């Protein structure tokens, strides 16, 4: 790729350290080069403002240099040091050669008309309501437009009852047919325009809030996938599923009748001025009921929040239970736990329905309170308006207009009362999204990137335990592995070799001591980079619901298919794939349903070896296999370990007999090291006992 | 159309099954000691809301009778 | 058929309280007729001559009836929600029972998030039913008592309203199908999103074992963009619906205003009657706006009921209930077994004809992908053979009760997954009231007591995931103890020694004599060491039983595939 | 209105394009003042 | 304390057919037993005596002779806040009448 | 600043291998490699922190 090299050169010019392969890993997911938007994402992630703008041939003398030009149909180059009155341009071609001065005619022949401008501006808040504040600021033009539209909507709704007052005050009394027709047609036009304006307002607001929600969802998933393994270990899958679907709750709230209603409510002072103009001693009741509305709302809000928190706790428990039951339906059906399972489901469901009913009864109590506050003010308005129209200074049409103005004031209030449940649901949902987002991640230092790995693994003074109160798993693991060294690890079931596998790759951090890869400490190394450089076949061995070729090429989807053929041949599963009808395109299904144990074992082996890893770990990649398929991997090990530091963990000792070193581990202590015959020679050794 | 006919047929067909689909009566301290669900399903609303609604009913009825007669 | 009629009987079950809501509901409208009528009195007997005491009487009699409306509407919706949550609980219990009664082939052909979304559509139905939906349509249906009063005021404006209503109905029917289709598309996208999220969080260990975060991020971004775009199309259609309802309401209101003003200046009508008509029109169209604001919820409920029907109409395999078959021994007979996972899929087992006698510790050895797990899944009622049949204790399995056999049969599968419970409960999942000493004996017999005793919590530690929180061999031993904790008559150990070291395998082999005290055990294992002491070895390749007999007599032939595997082990 | 959701609406809601476009303009920015007067 | 709702209520001989089982009966003057699986139209009751023996079916006359008229009903409802002013809030709710 | 930048204060765009050769030549690579952060640790003051 060239564009990536251009990005590296630009970063070096602006004096920031980058790794081209790391950018390729994080922004070339589909392969086949970076592209434009991937390049801009990488540059923005490097704290480097960039913009793809179209520029004329003469305007290139006023831009700041350097500037990479993006050619749609071919290769790119970087212009720098523009020369005036010479028709010559100093461009570095991304083909590895000298920076060349190109003449005017060829440049105008080799320039599409667009360019990328680059500048650097070098001068973790908790996820709360405040996170939406920049979202308000970023989409400021749309929200200002919506505010203007809402103000004009209120103006139309204000001009609606002036015609009513005219009709009941000046057309009903004397006579009138032409003025009646004029009022009718003008009112029809203004209500049509009001309806169109309101529809456009809510459409635009829904679009903008939809964009906001999409950004929030992308950020949430990006932060979720960077969370540590112990995070997922302490919780359950259904809990996180419910937490993510709380974002669906937020969105289902947000693009509705929610913020438009409160925008209409906050723009009710335009109505208030006109009602005050009609009569002074008829608006004090509304101006006093508004604090009564606020008092009722602040009284009902915390109890409803506590009910909805309980309801969401029940919903999350039910979600976790349901997902756990469905994802393990094989063992659930295999035995007769189903009566008990349905019993606990009935318990949880009854609790959830009770919580929901207890929510909705309080919701309707709150609604009836708002209705009561509206109705008492309505009846006292009737009383005072009757006094003011039987005495003077107020006419019958003025009273009618005042009553309908009060109704149009209180209709947003009753809409707020109706969706108060969803307001409190968002109030707890943003809190839960923060609870997911505020947890510490597997962050790495944003310093200079690290080079490629040679297989120099050093465990020094390692003391690791899974939980703070858990018993010590690894006591004093000190060990050194060099490049091209086929290490094998053996021990009793539960000794702690899988902990060594999970400590090579940064799944956890040791409590005492440290592990260094190629002399670089992992305590601050980038986990993503090492997970890219290391291919691991795990013990759990689950697959993902896609085609077999895509499942194997999940790490590098942008490569060829002949590499997949080579990897499957080394794994001994190319033929078992070929005699399938769809070949590599067959759907393996969820949790590797479509394939058996050994087949998906070979698939995972091929998937972790198809890349070019410097460290290659096989954590019991053999235990699910059989003979005449074991021997294929044993014969292919001379090609598998060609330059790669291979670590094999297996309870079948025949897979470890040809290892350069064999490490016996017991209770997380390394007791024996050496070759196979160096350990089997002594009959008192643990290797001989296991033999 | 035909869906109204089939709904009427099903409604009558389950209309002949009343007193066979109904469940036996139980008081409050007896029916709250049921499995969590069965209790959730066979608890009547209460004696308070029914009497309150019927009191509002009677108030309106006597008001209308007094106003007319 | 669970199309929509399942609510028809149950609503009948609470017919009494429902008739009670109707007796309330119509009179609510009568209260909603009391307040506007008083208005015209104030505008026909107080504003014309004079008045201060009659206005006092009107205000006093109006405040109480308004408060009674408010409290009666609150109690009405309280009663409706309480009596509808019971239907909700019934539907939920039925749904979960049918879900757990579904066959394995139902689950394997689809994802987990799909079924999760289907069950959450019940939560959508819950939010619909105990809401502001059925009360609004009940008010709209019983608002017709206003129309007679309308006919008391003026025939022309009443005809205007009576023609406004068909406009509402026809335009709602016009706009319903497109909103339904877009909500169906949105639901399908949401189901795909839940499927991806579940398969990504469940397999987070494998996702983070490799470095493939960005590809999952891109897939999630595309799926989220699609789902939110479909939801936005649903939202703009709901906007169109609400705005059209507003247009009809406002146009009919303008016509009413003009015609009423013309009538009043033409006689036979008064200003009080006109404002009373306007109040009645507003209060009778308020349910229409009320239902139009949740038309999208109505269509979502239609989709949800359709999808619950799609789940519930799948053929279940709960029980047959035929003559109460008595307890079984290890009498298993295969006859002409032909089976395919899919109708288009190639045949796995061709001519499997096996007979297993009681107490016979039988082992099966074959190549990877030969189909040794198919026999395991066919002993139990996971699948139905395409041709031929299996029989247990002389009884055919095409009509036997699956739950009865699968509680009579103890099995450890090729892949072992536990629940997020304690070890004492995970092992004793079959019966929670069974004593601790039985579990202790099972764990000692399975060789699992030593590490559990060495564990910090003992029998109190929690398996934090499907099988995580412990090791692989420990999980296998716990699964073995769970299978052996009861008194099953048929035991199936499919790869019961996979993640275990040689010492634990030797412990299990020494305890195997205590395992098989009168139980027929089928051992599916690639390791030939654990089947050396098996009572009968059966070799299968490409779904064909190709060698069968004792271990020594089969190993005596150097040309046998078993012997071939024997020198491949060495 | 009866047409389904396709690529022309799929692309504009992809979050990367949202991240590039700072201070975004809506599809109908001028229709407000156009529909007012 | 075991999270198991119980209530000591007086119950008539005929109302025992509608309670959920099991139910321990508390005898004031002597030993207790636990009724379970009430039988209709048979005048027989399956009671486990707390004396260590088999669950026995007792006939109507002896049961009405050996029943004081009270029973304990049992149900299970299985679906640390700081001590502040809020702790008095349930105390307000519990004594609401 | 960091050691990689403190040594390369004259030119920040100059490659890492030049600094590695300079540190090996100056005998400073051994302790820096033995340092926890390597070339990432920060001199906390004018000369303190080391
Ligand atoms: N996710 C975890 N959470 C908590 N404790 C764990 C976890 N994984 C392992 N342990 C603890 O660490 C011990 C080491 O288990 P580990 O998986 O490393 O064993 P192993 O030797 O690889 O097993 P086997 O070879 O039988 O698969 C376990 O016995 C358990 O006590
Ligand atoms: N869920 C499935 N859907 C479709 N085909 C399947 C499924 N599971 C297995 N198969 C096919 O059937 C074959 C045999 O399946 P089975 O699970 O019985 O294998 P096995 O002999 O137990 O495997 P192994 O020895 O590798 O554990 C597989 O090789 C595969 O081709
Ligand atoms: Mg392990
Ligand atoms: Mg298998």
């Amino acid at each position: 790729d060239y564009g990536l090299y251009a990005l590296e050169i630009l970063a070096q010019y602006h004096n920031v350290s980058v790794n081209p392969e790391e950018i390729k890993h994080r922004f070339d997911t589909d392969g086949t080069g970076l592209g434009l938007t991937s390049w801009l994402l990488a540059a923005k992630s490097l704290e480097l403002k960039v913009k793809q703008v179209k520029k004329t041939i003469d305007r290139l003398n006023f831009i700041s240099l350097p500037a990479l030009v993006w050619r749609e149909d071919g290769r790119h180059f970087i212009l720098t040091k523009v020369s005036k009155e010479a028709n010559r341009y100093l461009i570095f071609d991304l083909e590895q050669r000298n920076p060349r001065v190109l003449e005017q005619s060829e440049f105008e022949a080799l320039y599409q008309g667009h360019i990328i401008l680059i500048a650097s501006r070098s001068s973790l808040a908790k996820f709360d309501f405040t996170w939406f504040i920049p979202a308000i600021i970023k989409y400021r033009k749309i929200f200002i437009e919506t505010l203007v539209v809402s103000v004009f909507l209120q103006l139309f709704a204000l001009i609606t009852p002036l015609f009513f007052q005219v009709v009941m005050d000046k057309v009903l009394v004397h006579r009138g047919f032409s003025t009646l027709n004029v009022i009718t047609v003008a009112l029809s036009v203004v209500v049509v325009f009001e309806i169109i304006l309101s529809g456009l307002r809510t459409y635009i607001f829904a679009h903008s809030t939809s964009r906001i929600d999409v950004e929030l969802g992308a950020k949430l998933f990006r932060h979720l996938l960077a969370l540590p393994i112990s995070y997922f270990e302490s919780r359950r899958v259904g809990d996180t599923v419910a937490r993510v679907r709380e974002l669906d709750q937020i969105r289902n709230f947000l693009t509705g009748q929610a913020l438009t209603s409160v925008l209409d409510l906050l723009f009710s002072f335009i109505f208030f001025a006109v009602m005050w103009y009609y009569s002074p001693k008829l608006t004090l009741v509304i101006l006093f009921s508004l604090p009564c509305y606020a008092a009722w709302s602040v009284f009902i809000s915390p109890i409803l929040r506590r009910r909805l928190d309980d309801k969401f706790s029940r919903n999350a428990d039910n979600q976790s239970f349901l997902v756990e039951s469905v994802t393990a339906i094989n063992t659930i059906k295999a035995m007769a736990v189903s009566p008990q399972m349905t019993n606990i489901w009935d318990k949880q469901l009854a609790g959830y329905v009770a919580a929901g009913f207890k929510v909705t009864v309080l919701a309707t109590i709150g609604q009836q309170g708002i209705q009561l506050i509206q109705k008492t003010v309505m009846i006292i308005n009737l009383w005072l308006g009757a006094h003011l129209v039987i005495s003077g200074d107020l006419s019958i049409g003025q009273l009618i207009a005042f009553n309908m103005l009060a109704g149009q004031i209180v209709a947003p209030v009753i809409r707020l009362a109706q969706i108060w449940q969803d307001f409190q649901q968002v109030g707890i949902s943003v809190t839960r999204l923060g609870d997911v987002l505020n947890s510490p991640t597997e962050s790495y230092h944003g310093k200079l990137a690290l080079p490629e790995i040679n297989g120099n693994i050093t465990f020094r003074n390692i003391r690791f335990r899974y939980k703070p109160d858990s018993p010590v798993i690894l006591d004093n693991i000190n060990l050194s592995i060099k490049q091209g060294e086929v290490i094998g690890i053996v021990g009793r079931s539960g000794s702690g070799k899988s902990t060594l596998t999970k400590l090579i790759q940064r799944f956890y951090i040791p409590e005492n001591g440290q592990v260094l890869i190629d002399g670089h400490d992992l305590a601050l190394a980038d986990p993503n980079w090492l997970r890219r450089q290391v291919g691991v076949v795990l013990q759990d061995n689950v697959l993902l619901n896609r085609s077999i070729i895509d499942n194997i090429s999940l790490a590098n989807p942008g490569m060829s298919v002949e590499k997949v053929i080579y990897a499957a041949k080394l794994a001994g599963a190319h033929d078992f794939i070929s005699e399938l009808r769809e070949g590599y395109n067959t759907i393996v299904g969820e949790q590797g349903a479509g394939l058996s144990g050994g087949q998906r074992q070979r698939i995972a082996i091929a998937r972790a070896l198809v890349n070019n890893p410097k460290i290659l770990i096989f954590d019991q990649a053999t235990s699910a296999l059989d003979y005449e398929s074991e021997h294929i991997i044993m014969r292919n090990m001379h090609k598998i370990c060609k330059g790669r530091t291979v670590i094999i963990i297996a309870h079948r000792l025949s897979t470890v007999k040809n290892a350069d070193r064999i490490i016996v581990m017991e209770k997380g202590k390394i007791v024996e090291q050496g070759k196979h015959k160096e350990l089997l020679s002594e009959p008192e050794s643990l290797y001989s006992y296991l033999y | 159309s035909e869906f109204l006919l089939r709904y009427k047929l099903v409604w009558s067909e389950t209309w002949k099954i009343r007193k066979q689909l109904d469940t036996p009566v139980r008081e409050k301290d007896e029916n709250e000691f049921l499995p969590a669900h069965l209790e959730l399903i066979e608890t009547p609303v209460s004696r308070r809301p029914r009497l309150v609604a019927y009191f509002i009913m009677g108030f309106l009825v006597i008001a209308v009778i007094l106003s007319v007669l």
